[PDB]
DNA sequence: AATAAACTAAAAACTATTATTATG
DNA sequence: TAATAATAGTTTTTAGTTTATTAG
């Protein structure tokens, strides 16, 4: 989707930020911020200019008004222009090559940063600014106000907090404006999509059909694909590789590709129309069967991520009304809908349960179970699994008990995104250190060593009391 | 496993039973070769013109004619069966039959490992028969335990059927009892939905590991792969395009440096990383110490919650997991079984984080358990990492003042759905059946893959293998729904309206049609 | 001789993008 | 003669290639 959020980093320089230091961990914020950002996504913009220094790097040349990075994609050069001044060492050169609190006008920041947000040549969704001070310092004050306003009008968001810690110094920005800690880097390796997957026909009968909004939700994440750098210029080669004629010398082509099963007696050679034509059954869509109770599951037949299916108003006007009538129904029926589903041509289908997804609006209206239903993949006779056979021995009213005391004595909320992956993690660390050349930067455990190891005691174990075995049935 | 089968044909032709005989005949082979089953078949063909007997004891075995010992099938001997058996004219006896049968099964268990026997006879039973030598042939049937599937063309048979009849239900009460009687059936009908379709089974192997419950306390545990997305056994051979093998068939790369003809090797590549507006140099001796260690096959559980938690919704990964106890651990056994009862009286789930083995990837798993009369175990589904949880906002739908469906609108839903309800409704014999298993339907993919396998085989210049329409049968519900729904369907169609759609997709071009 | 972490083609959409036949 | 048509190359999934443990 076109146009992103622009967010653009402002810190004062008053020499009261140099005293640890509001100057030191702002850097700091804004070096977690970029990091996220560039682990995050590309599309977005971001900039650093400063003022109230003794030089004025700037377009229109204000005073005390210098810019370091323009709005642009997040990059490593940027990171390590950071880096040089987080230290002490780094904030002295920094205010050496910079300049010490001077004089400025918040009118002449606001109009740099404006001009800024407008050099762009791209659709940008979203504007908002990100500033740094100790304390309100403010004439001036009215001119600054009146600038602000302007701005804010124009479509410019505002974000500030006072760097002293509480709820004391906002006196002279109470109006101008429209809590860094959560941007403490303390989320890394986001992944932001905003793509919608491929529109269908629900075919519910055999004349009329409906435009549906077919929506992925919690497909797997996997680390990005790597690329093949040369050794020494360490640019990706061209990768040109197709089958030629070996044994005897030239070139294949693809209508020589012959497909053939060695079965039993003889080779079945065919070629790839054959296959392809195999695999085609019917049109891509979601034939549907019928109706069949939610209770009429194995309640563990899952094989593929499910999918959420939501009315799209673009190709038939009926997908809404209908779908807003069945969900109305979905409160008095159980009932899930049987679908043949197809994503495109040349594919098997499969049998698919619409299970009744109703939206549940919270306190703050958070979309839990969207309007729709999700695709319920069900599996074929091939897909199940034969079991041997276990009924040997049941449990008993006392070890049932003794075993409820120890469980539920540990319970545990679940929060669904308290969780991440170690691998990936890892990875984007790993990544991060040596894009800036750094060493190991850290190990975070994401809970996967459990955390009972050290709590157990805490629970009061008592399944090692009872060892209901002689011989230690944990040997 | 390994079975051993005898097969057995029916003047002969008298519909004409011959025919039915041979077509299952021929499926039952077809699929053999299809499942690829490690199990030899033999074939004896009673009442076929000529006296050919492989042993002629004392010329007593009339018509009796082993065309195939107990061997491998295969599409020749598909094609064999075919083409050369063709009904005989004089009737034979069954005792020849059986004899002959026995006498080939015990030539040939001797070398060839069996974990299973059986017998397939088929006979019209309109051919003379004496039943006189019922000792023997019931030893031999108790001793090489050939496992009869007998078959009738068929409820007023005529009296040579009659006595075959009685004397076929004798001997299997005499050796089987009533699965003996059950294994009689129609050669239409029974036998024709018997074989129609197969299924496939790729076995897993167990996962054998110790659940650690808590810091120690460990349970020994093995883990099947239960449901899983199945996958064909068979990938395609790119062959040559006329010396049809792999000769000039090959996979390599050039990797050409993006220049200026100049190119790279193996050695020559590094693995980067697109970091944002540039790409970091890395390498895998550099992912060897920069990746994270796992601790071998552990199944590290390290959280509990309420089932009311977790949903159907959000149930990811691609596998199954029957979370067994191990081997004949009564002491596990028991207190596993203590667990999961708690579990489920409380409806409390577990968190599992899951790796298959040492260079598997850490898993956050939901754990809950699976409760029957025949098998009772823990359920393993693989729960998400916050970066799978992936967020849209959407529009709300009841508040739709402009799409607002009516009251009539409605009561046609509700007519629709009570109409085109798929399964039996739960009456006072709780009969809540589905109509319409689609468990128990395997992939229509394969058997269309098979047919058009078979197509290509038996005849090479067939050119287009057409579609079963009995796997449309097999794709399609019973009329009587879509009956009822019809006038339901006239009601919604007179009471939604639509507007045009696009995207006509066409033929690959537009020959002589 | 099976399963599965870990690569490798391949097939929609959400964006810019151009030939109409608008007219003498 | 001064519009909208088919239209590329995005990412995004999705299905088809590769090395550890059972069998001798």
């Amino acid at each position: 989707y076109s146009g992103r959020d622009s967010l653009i980093f402002l810190v004062d320089a008053s020499k009261a930020m140099f005293e640890l230091t509001p100057f030191d961990m702002s850097i700091q914020c804004i070096q977690s911020v970029y990091i996220s950002k560039i682990i995050s996504s590309d599309r977005d913009l971001l900039a650093v200019v400063f003022y109230g220094t003794e030089k004025d790097k700037n377009s229109v040349n204000f005073k005390n008004i210098y810019v370091l990075q323009e709005l642009d994609n997040p990059g490593a050069k940027r990171i390590l222009e950071l880096d040089q001044f987080k230290g002490q060492q780094g904030q002295k050169r920094f205010q050496d090559m910079m300049g010490h609190g001077s004089d400025y006008s918040l009118s002449e920041v606001l109009w740099v940063c404006a001009n800024l947000f407008s050099d762009v040549q791209f659709k940008m969704s979203h504007k908002r600014i990100m500033l740094f001070t100790n304390e309100d310092n403010p004439a001036k004050a009215s001119r600054a106000r009146t600038k602000a306003g302007d701005l804010r009008d124009t479509g410019i968001f505002l974000d500030l907090m006072h760097l002293k810690k509480g709820f004391d110094i906002s006196l002279f920005y109470r109006d101008i404006i429209s809590k860094l800690e959560d941007l403490l880097r303390k989320v890394r390796a986001k992944e932001t999509r905003k793509r919608a997957l491929s529109r269908l026909k629900l075919k519910l009968n055999k004349d009329i059909v409906i435009s549906v909004g077919i929506y992925n939700l919690v497909q797997k994440a996997l680390k990005p694909p790597p690329i093949k750098l040369y050794r020494e210029t360490n640019e990706p080669v061209k990768t040109k590789t197709r089958t030629f004629n070996t044994s005897t010398g030239g070139l294949l082509l693809p209508s020589d590709t012959k497909r053939s099963q060695i079965y039993g007696s003889r080779q079945i050679i065919l070629e790839k129309e054959e296959t392809e034509e195999l695999k085609r059954f019917d049109d891509p869509g979601l034939m549907l069967m019928g109706f069949k109770p939610l209770v009429l599951l194995k309640k563990h037949h899952y094989l593929r991520p499910s999918l959420f299916v939501y009315p799209e108003e673009s190709l038939v006007i009926g997908s809404s009304t209908l779908f807003s009538a069945l969900l109305i129904k979905c409160l008095e029926k159980e009932v899930a809908a049987l679908c043949r589903y197809t994503p495109r041509r040349n594919i098997p289908p499969y049998f698919v349960a619409l299970v009744p997804q109703e939206e549940e609006l919270d306190d703050q209206k958070i979309q839990v179970t969207p309007p729709g239903f999700q695709l319920v993949f069900l599996p074929f006779a091939d897909d199940k699994r034969k079991m041997p056979f276990t009924e040997k021995i049941m449990a008993t009213p006392e070890q049932v008990g003794k075993m409820k005391a120890i469980v539920e004595k540990l319970r545990f909320t679940y929060r669904s995104d308290s969780f991440e992956n170690p691998v990936l993690q890892q990875h984007f660390r790993n990544l991060e250190a040596l894009a800036l050349d750094l060493m190991e930067p850290e190990q975070a455990v994401d809970l996967t060593l459990p955390k009972v190891e050290a709590m157990n005691k805490r629970l009061g174990s008592l399944v090692d009391e009872f060892k209901e075995l002689v011989y230690p049935p944990d040997y | 496993n390994k079975a051993a089968v005898v097969l057995c044909m029916d003047t002969m032709s008298n519909e004409s039973p011959f025919e039915q005989a041979k077509k299952v005949i021929t499926m039952f082979v077809q699929r053999q070769v299809f499942a690829e089953n490690k199990d030899e078949i033999a074939l004896v063909l009673f009442g076929t013109d000529g006296t050919d007997n492989p042993l002629s004891g004392g010329d007593q075995y009339q018509n009796i004619t082993v065309h195939r010992h107990l061997m491998l099938p295969d599409f020749d001997l598909l094609e064999d069966i075919e083409s050369k058996i063709q009904p005989g004219s004089q009737q034979a006896d069954f005792l020849d039959a059986l004899i002959v049968s026995m006498d080939v099964i015990q030539h040939e268990t001797i070398g060839k490992k069996f974990e299973k026997r059986h017998i397939e006879i088929f006979t019209d039973l309109s051919s003379r028969f004496s039943k006189s030598q019922l000792d023997i042939i019931i030893h031999s049937l108790k001793k090489c335990d050939i496992s009869l599937q007998f078959f009738l063309p068929f409820k007023g048979i005529t009296e040579q059927q009659k006595e075959g009849l009685e004397i076929v239900k004798m001997v299997m009460i005499s050796l089987e009892g009533e699965d003996g009687l059950d294994e009689i059936y129609s050669f239409s009908e029974s036998l024709r939905k018997l074989c129609v379709f197969k299924k496939i089974e790729r076995h897993s192997i167990h996962w054998p590991c110790r659940l650690t419950i808590g810091s120690n306390l460990s349970i020994r545990i093995a883990a099947y792969k239960s449901i899983l997305q199945e996958r064909v056994k068979k990938t395609w051979t790119v062959v040559d395009a006329k010396t049809l093998k792999k000769e000039d068939i090959q996979k390599e790369t050039v990797y050409c440096l993006n220049d200026d003809e100049t190119e790279v090797l193996k050695e020559d590549i590094i693995q980067g990383f697109r970091y944002g507006s540039d790409i970091v140099p890395f390498s895998k001796v550099d992912e060897e110490q920069m990746k994270y260690k796992s601790e071998g096959k552990c199944f590290s559980v390290l959280g509990f919650c309420k089932s009311s938690q977790v949903q159907r919704r959000f149930f990811m990964g691609n596998q199954v997991l029957k979370v067994f106890a191990a081997r004949d651990d009564e002491a596990a056994a028991v207190a596993l079984s203590s667990l999961i009862h708690a579990l489920d009286d409380l409806d409390m789930v577990a968190i599992v984080r899951y790796a298959y083995d040492k260079r598997a990837n850490p898993q956050v798993g939901v754990a809950f358990p699976h409760i029957k009369h025949n098998y009772e175990c823990l359920v393993y589904v693989q729960l998400p990492f916050m970066e799978d949880l992936r967020q849209y906002m959407f529009s709300s739908l009841k508040n739709s003042k402009k799409y607002a469906p009516t009251e009539a609108q409605l009561n046609a839903v509700d007519a629709l759905i009570d109409s085109m309800s798929l399964a039996k409704k739960d009456e006072k014999t709780d009969t809540l059946e589905d109509l319409f298993p689609t468990t128990k339907i395997p992939n229509p993919r394969f058997q269309r893959l098979f047919q058009c396998l078979l197509h290509r085989a038996l005849h090479p210049r067939e050119p287009l293998p057409p579609i079963q329409q009995h796997i449309w049968n097999m794709l399609n519900p019973p009329a009587e729904v879509t009956t009822k729904s019809q006038i339901p369907l006239s009601k919604i169609k007179t009471l939604f309206p639509l507007i045009e759609a696009k995207k006509k997709d066409q033929v690959t071009a537009q020959e002589i049609f």
